[PDB]
């Protein structure tokens, strides 16, 4: 029941004006619940296409998503220098089984607001709580998702909390991670941290389709908060210095 | 099963009255507030398993969750019966589609209600429903731009 | 059968396009225009009995009537079946009530369409459908007070 | 094959007494039943349709009840104006639709016009016309009913806005109902002394499922058809 998204190829080189083709294969049928995301260095991911084909507002028509079931494709026909970026598929079979693909580096040649806070340095085995402060977004009708990215690696889905305040977690996170909700904020508590937990932590607003699945459509995103596990920190906490 | 078929297609049953709410109270909530049927069934099944590994805490809400799950299961098995007896799986998919379209939201309200009773406490839920209904009925200039939020328990 | 489903519950199935009409033409008529499902089933069964008595009479409209009658029979048997597992006639009655409520008008439009094709002639019906659509879409300022009447054939 | 058994055939009551008329259907007809009141020299008048729903203007002292096979009309405060013959009208289908035999009640202390009734020889043929005004013939049914002199109401047939005719089993084959843009006609052939009667057309109004034959209002004044060997 575990969802795996195999994204190929892992990198593409194209000339301005060439065509770039990205495939995503899902290990189980997800119907149309798939996004395509674009991330440039130093910036949070950006939603391009949701629902496997629907372009988000402002996205040039040289991007085209297609596919359903287990097979999806992203095509950039008129490829331009501004499209140099890493691209990720995000599939949702359920809000527990929601996963990113491994990412594709694309090299080209020639009032809604979320603010993460609480990133610190933490000793191995410690705990931490991150806060996402939400503005312009009604938390009764929108979902808030947590995603992390370790340095130089891909996006990893942690969990989501819906408007009706039922949380969901990926299988790897369940029991070490807890999502909670206030009238103004969503929080993520993390326990038993190790070096594999060191990462940027993002929150993003999930928008639901008519059946109620939001975990594949994430926009906007916060800028993220950095968490670093270090054996040099004593059994306290320490601010990024 | 007689109750099941009454509540989905017969409009004579308020399944919430016995728990202190009403159909009208749940209908104030926007559909995007509820998780999907399939996610709520997952949460439900996990809560039910906690009821069995500790029958100390078996609640009427556990029993209600269980009735809803077995309902949805009956509709699914009827969907497969069609389409095993006809040629195509697309017949099964058509029935599933009709069920999700016509009763999906009713299941999502019912499951969310018993789950959240087991999660936040029933009194917290009843109070939240009244607060949300008051907000919805208030003229916009007299109410906050955001609806009341259901905060998770400390 | 597979047809059945497709026509009754959503999809993109216009059963009338093969006979030269459209679901939109039939949807223009008020419901009181049509007799009851059971009255139309009686007429359709008489017409099908005559097409069996004399095979030259047979036409597509007859086969469409057969299929309609059998779809309806299928739903009624589903209700009777629900009235066994839950042992009580009230459940059967509720299923039949649901079917009548949600598909009753679809069955009445279809049954009347082929019944009337067989008793007035297809072309008469087609022209009449267009006239009623024209009248219903005409702004009430300039349209005649009485909608068009389907007149019976002079013997 | 629907038979309505109405009892008693006659009732005497004092002003202020209570009158109870029962109607028993031979098949379940759900609630598709009307109650009609007819005073001497007049056409029938619909009091109650759908077994319990009073038409406008009918005093509260009238109450209908029952469903399935058992129906009851009760007049509580019965008054001198209620003296009349009463008939129930059941509709299983529009083919199997029948009147009860009628109950004489003795108490102590939008337009339709029929035409064409005449003297007709035995075995002859005749067409009656009913001119309709203020009634859209595409969404209302028109029904034919007959009354032989000194006898009860007999359902002949109905034709719907969509112009499908339906006939009681006894009329099928000798009677034909047709429709033009302004008229509903009734053609009868093979006429016998048993067909001498006043012939009424009435507007039938459909319920949500489309049954019209038990709710008949308004009525025309009728046209008299008399079989005579004198022509």
């Amino acid at each position: 029941a575990e969802l795996v998204l195999t994204q190929t190829p892992s990198s593409v080189s194209a000339a301005v004006g060439g065509t770039v083709t990205i495939n995503c294969q899902a290990s189980q049928s997800i119907s149309s619940r798939l996004g395509w995301y674009q991330q440039k260095p130093g910036q949070p991911p950006k939603l391009l296409i949701y629902g496997a084909s629907t372009l988000t507002s402002g996205v040039p028509s040289r991007f085209k998503g297609s596919g359903s079931g287990t097979e999806f494709t992203l095509t950039i026909s008129g490829v331009q220098r501004d499209d140099a970026a890493t691209y990720y598929c995000l599939g949702s079979d359920t809000s527990t089984d929601t996963a990113f693909g491994g990412g594709t580096e694309v090299v080209v040649k020639g009032q809604e607001q979320l603010v993460e806070s609480g990133g610190r340095l933490v000793p191995p085995g410690g705990s931490l709580t991150l806060t996402c402060t939400v503005s312009g977004i009604d938390l009764s009708s929108n979902a808030i998702s947590w995603v992390r990215q370790a340095p130089g690696k891909g996006l990893e889905y942690i969990g989501i909390i819906y408007g009706g305040s039922i949380p969901y977690y990926s299988r790897w996170a369940k029991g070490r991670f807890t999502i909670s909700k206030t009238s103004t904020t969503v929080a993520l508590k993390m326990s038993t941290l190790t070096a594999s937990d060191t990462a940027t932590y993002f929150c993003a607003r999930g928008k639901s389709d008519g059946d109620g699945y939001a975990a594949y459509r994430l926009d906007p995103w916060g800028l993220g908060t950095l968490v670093t596990i270090s054996s040099l920190v004593p059994r306290g906490s320490h601010h990024h210095h | 099963s007689k109750l099941c078929l009454g509540w989905l297609w017969g409009m004579d049953i308020d399944p919430y009255k016995e728990f202190g709410a009403t159909v009208e109270l749940l209908s104030f909530l926007p559909s995007d507030f509820f998780p999907s049927v399939r996610d709520l069934l997952d949460t439900a099944a996990a809560l039910y398993r906690d009821a069995l590994e500790s029958p100390e805490h078996a609640s009427p809400h556990h029993t209600a969750l269980r009735q809803a799950i077995l309902c949805w299961g009956d509709l699914m098995t009827l969907a497969t019966w069609v389409g095993t007896n006809l040629e195509d799986p697309a017949s099964r998919d058509l029935v599933v589609s009709y069920v999700n379209t016509n009763v999906g939201l009713k299941f999502r309200q019912l499951l969310w209600f018993h789950i959240s009773a087991l999660t936040f406490g029933r009194e917290t839920v009843l109070e939240y429903l009244v607060s949300f209904g008051v907000w919805i009925r208030t003229p916009p200039a007299y109410r906050p731009p955001n609806a009341p939020i259901l905060s998770t328990l400390p």
